[PDB]
RNA sequence: GGCUCUGUGGCGCAAUGGAUAGCGCAUUGGACUUCUAGAGAGCAAUUCAAAGGUUGUGGGUUCGAAUCCCACCAGAGUCG
């Protein structure tokens, strides 16, 4: 069982096991917005923070493998231990840092031995900013924050009881159930990506589009979508639930006639 | 007012008074006389052929283009089977037919007082197209929304756009080296929907394009 | 009440994992090595190579910010006030970000958490290092900046750019035989209608305001060498900051921010569920072709 | 022209639908030359479609004209999905149907739908 | 006039005593994808590789200095 801590209708995931967990088990990978440690000046691959959809943070929790907590806030009945604790741990890196720092200095000055010496012949004969500190991604210390319920409209949670949010929970389920692996596809023009595998080493097929059944499609925009799909080798595929239970879908393709 | 640049119009690799007559057929436009044709497709590049993909080489005028024809040139005079229209009659028909026409007419007469020869965006999902100086030479550079709004700005949405629409139409535009622009018309919130039923209203109209181009934040970084 | 969710520590990391941490290579392993499949066929050379990328990816994602605390500039977090305090003096960073007032400097929630991602400074609250994630619950909020505002934010100063917050018949044709002489004489008679620009008629909607508002002044990277805050010159685009679920700016919208802004291009800032969507909306007359 | 009446003998729906049909049979027929199409109707949704051949011996496919300016909701996406199957002879191919859009100046885009979901 | 900070490839930056001084953007080449009225475009139809240097100049410490220390050159902020 794992944790998605919720503000604001925001499910942020801080742990890498989670994600491990969730790309792997559950079939869900979602969306990383941090800043990669080594290297933060590139956009290329970000950090750790896993930005779960909205529908994928609702249909995990309906599961039983992720229980959607609410964001705690600060408790003024530990901040003298914190700051006892986080004190004791300074003064211990500070040991480690430099006792190893220190060895791995004597082992470089051995191994360069009778180099230096062969540099000194040739010439005679002719810490405080050393310490590393860790900016944690994730909060360093447990904490007791609420479970969230996401079946009442709420402030950390006004998803629940919008249509929007409904019809997309719905058909992500009912894609999520044969297996496939869904992303966001807002550059694409529609409302998920349907990979056939993990998305790292498989390409999409399906471009989907949540409507509505009774919504106006207007077919312009169905047009788009459709080109847009060919011009990536992609499929249109329109998705709706229906009141009986169960979700039809129709796949737009173009016909090269 | 950061007016868009006007990237050069690329060139296509390879190359190459009389009063007319249409006929209403159907709720649509349609022209049958070869030379009137010819004319028509050659000066200017007007409409469609009626079962090939650009020329009639083996003509249906859309309802903006025939329009435009009759009303901004006065060279077509539209019928219906019996009757000469009149272009008040033709306003009231185009838009009974389509009810959102008097938007798309205005923006078409927009772009095409300005020497841009326009045509239907529907493969790309647009509304209209912009050939410089015709089809053949140039390739078209721009893909056209069009929407209409009051002095006020509020007013019926033609074409609803969620981000996502934009998102496919720019990514398409993009993918065919077009620039995607929006067309929005602005109307005076105090003429009341009766001058409307007249074509003059459009002296009164008033028209902003908006360049929405992406912007990808790596290739911008320097200059 | 429900029972109460104990969310786990989480990882801490030793001497050793630093050290590790500080002798890294800055190589990013390629992701999903190899052209990309279409057909998972169940061929274990496809499991294999799937193995090799996620075991990539979960050792990319398991590293944690290592900075020394020679260059780790500390600072201190007013909630109060609604800034963050600088205890050392600033760094490079202070040439383009940050501002000095009272005698102190001083810098805003989503510089100050910006700096924290990228290991610049090691911001505080209540003498207790804030992680980044305690830093994105304060930092972040509807009051002083939303969590949008700052992914565009972290982006484009992840870029190099320089991102500053904003402070303020009877009925006839309309041509007839006898005016066709020229192309241009007959594409302005008939130009009756006439155009426009964002901001004309852009100063009587500020009264007009509610929901999208510029946020951030940009300077392109080039202009970071010799940038003055004093006189920092007219930005490169003025960001405005949106979501993709959240409806496109109407055209009041974008005439208010046309005239707000002026002689500098508007761009948005659309967040999709983690992507970032840069469009920029300008004004544009078509030549008179 | 005889398919034109036998389009427009089966009082059905509207003269903008009847005029597309036509349009797209004379696409489908004279510019990709197809093995052969016949006119067809849909009373129950005032709708007109059209069955052709791609290919001599190979199997029928179905035709559904549209204008541009008609909405289209999912469920009537689902409904002609059904009438194209049982114009189809009710085989065990899944559901689908031709949506060759046409605008005001005869541009046809032929986009088929097919019930569940089809590879590219 | 004083004080603090900055200077590393075209740009943003890492390395802050020892290997080949490296990462991204950018540029140039590979492979593939689409192009229907699109040589282009390519953003989970994307995916790889190369080349790119006055480490501000000068001097010093040291067996090696982009790493430490001084002199200055240019730049930014603050005070007065
Ligand atoms: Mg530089």
């Amino acid at each position: 069982m794992l944790v998605v801590e919720v503000a604001n209708g925001r499910s942020l995931v801080w742990g890498a096991e989670a994600v491990q967990a969730l790309r792997e088990r559950l079939g869900v990978g979602g969306r990383t917005v941090g800043a990669l440690p080594r290297g933060p000046r590139q956009n290329s691959r970000l950090g750790l923070p896993l930005l779960l959809m909205p529908e994928e943070a609702r249909l995990l929790a309906e599961i039983g493998a992720v229980t959607l907590v609410s964001a705690p806030r600060p408790d003024s009945r530990h901040h003298s231990l914190a700051l006892t604790s986080f004190k004791r741990q300074q003064e211990e890196s500070f040991q480690e840092q430099s006792a190893l720092a220190a060895e791995a200095r004597e082992t470089r000055r051995q191994e360069l031995l009778e180099k230096i010496t062969e540099g000194q012949a040739a010439k005679k004969q002719k810490p405080r900013s050393a310490l590393l500190v860790q900016l944690a991604t994730a909060r360093p210390r447990p904490v007791k924050a609420r479970p969230l319920d996401w079946r009442v409209q709420s402030k950390d949670w006004p998803h629940a009881g919008r249509p929007a949010h409904e019809l997309r929970y719905s058909i992500y389920r009912d894609l999520w159930e044969r297996g496939f692996f869904l992303s966001a596809a807002g550059k694409f023009g529609g409302d998920f990506l349907v990979y056939p595998g993990d998305p790292l080493r498989f390409h999409a097929h399906y471009i989907a589009q949540c409507w509505a059944p009774e919504d106006t499609i207007p077919l312009q925009d169905l047009v788009a979508a459709g080109r847009l799909g060919t011009s990536v080798r992609k499929t249109l595929l329109l998705c709706s639930p229906q009141p009986d239970g169960k979700v039809v879908y129709t796949s737009l393709q173009w016909a090269s006639l | 007012m950061a007016e868009a640049v006007f990237h050069a119009p690329k060139r296509k690799r390879r190359v190459y008074f009389k009063i007319f007559r249409a006929e209403m057929i159907n709720n649509n436009v349609i022209v049958r006389n070869a030379e009137d044709i010819e004319q028509l497709y050659g000066k200017g590049y007007f409409g469609k052929g009626i079962l090939s993909r650009s020329r009639p080489s083996f003509l249906q005028l859309s309802l903006e283009e025939a329009f435009f024809l009759v009303y901004a040139l006065g060279c077509l005079s539209i019928y219906y089977e019996k009757e000469p229209l009149t272009i008040v009659k033709l306003w009231k028909a185009f838009t009974v037919v389509q009810p959102t026409f008097r938007t798309t007419y205005m923006a078409y007469h927009y772009f095409r007082s300005k020497g841009w020869v326009p045509k239907v965006g529907l493969k790309y999902g647009t509304d209209l197209l912009l050939y410089r100086k015709g089809p053949p030479f140039y390739h078209a550079s721009y893909s056209v929304i069009i929407e209409l709004v009051d002095d006020h700005f509020e007013g019926s949405l033609r074409r609803p756009l969620s981000w996502k629409s934009l998102a496919a139409l720019s990514r398409v535009s993009v993918n065919v080296s077009k620039e995607l622009m929006l067309c929005y018309l602005i109307k005076p919130s105090t003429m009341t929907d009766k001058e409307m039923e007249s074509p003059e209203c459009m002296k009164r109209i008033k028209v902003q394009e908006v360049i929405l181009s992406r912007w990808v934040s790596s290739r911008e970084r320097s200059d | 009440e429900p029972a109460a969710v104990e969310v786990p520590a989480g990882r801490v990391l030793s001497a050793r994992e630093l050290f590790a941490a500080r002798s890294r290579s800055q190589k990013l392993p390629q992701r999903s090595h190899g052209p990309k499949d279409f057909l998972p066929d169940g061929s274990a050379a496809q499991a294999e190579r799937l193995r090799r990328c996620r075991e990539e990816l979960w050792q990319l994602l398991a590293e944690q910010r290592v900075e020394r605390l020679g260059s780790l500039v500390a600072a201190e977090w007013r909630p109060e006030e609604g800034f963050v305090e600088l205890k050392s003096p600033a760094g490079k960073f202070w040439q383009t970000m940050g501002f000095s007032e009272q005698g102190r400097q001083r810098l805003h929630p989503e510089e100050a958490l910006y700096l924290l991602e990228c290991g610049s400074i090691h911001l505080f609250h209540q003498d207790l290092p804030l992680s980044i994630q305690e830093a994105y619950q304060l930092l972040l909020t509807d009051h002083t900046v939303t969590f949008l505002q700052y992914q565009v934010f972290s982006h484009l100063k992840r870029l190099g750019y320089v991102v500053r917050r904003f402070q303020p018949q009877p009925v006839t044709p309309l041509l007839s035989p006898g005016q066709a002489s020229s192309p241009a004489v007959v594409l302005q008679h008939i130009s009756v209608l006439q155009t426009t620009h964002l901001p004309d008629g852009g100063a009587r909607l500020l009264e007009k305001s509610g929901g999208l508002e510029i946020i951030f002044d940009v300077y392109q990277a080039d202009a970071v060498a010799t940038f003055r805050k004093n006189n920092p010159g007219k930005p490169y685009a003025r960001m405005c900051i949106s979501g993709f679920d959240e409806p496109v700016p109407d055209l009041c919208s974008l005439k208010r921010l046309s005239y707000q802004s002026g002689d500098v291009p508007l761009i948005f800032a659309l967040v999709d569920h983690g992507d970032i969507s840069f469009y920029s909306f300008r004004d544009f007359t078509l030549p008179q072709d | 022209h005889p398919k034109y009446l036998e389009m427009m003998e089966l009082d059905i729906g509207d003269a903008t639908q009847v005029y597309v049909a036509f349009l797209v049979y004379l696409d489908l027929m004279e510019s990709k030359s197809w093995h052969e199409v016949n006119c067809v109707g849909l009373p129950e949704l005032q709708l007109i479609c059209l069955v052709g051949t791609e290919i001599e011996g190979e199997g029928l496919q179905t035709v559904v004209p549209t204008p541009i300016t008609a909405s289209l909701s999912h469920n009537r996406i689902r409904e002609i999905l059904k009438a194209s199957r049982k114009l189809q002879g009710d085989p065990d191919l899944p559901m689908s149907f031709t949506l060759a859009i046409v605008e005001s100046d005869s541009t046809i885009v032929y986009y088929k739908l097919t019930d569940g979901f089809m590879l590219p």
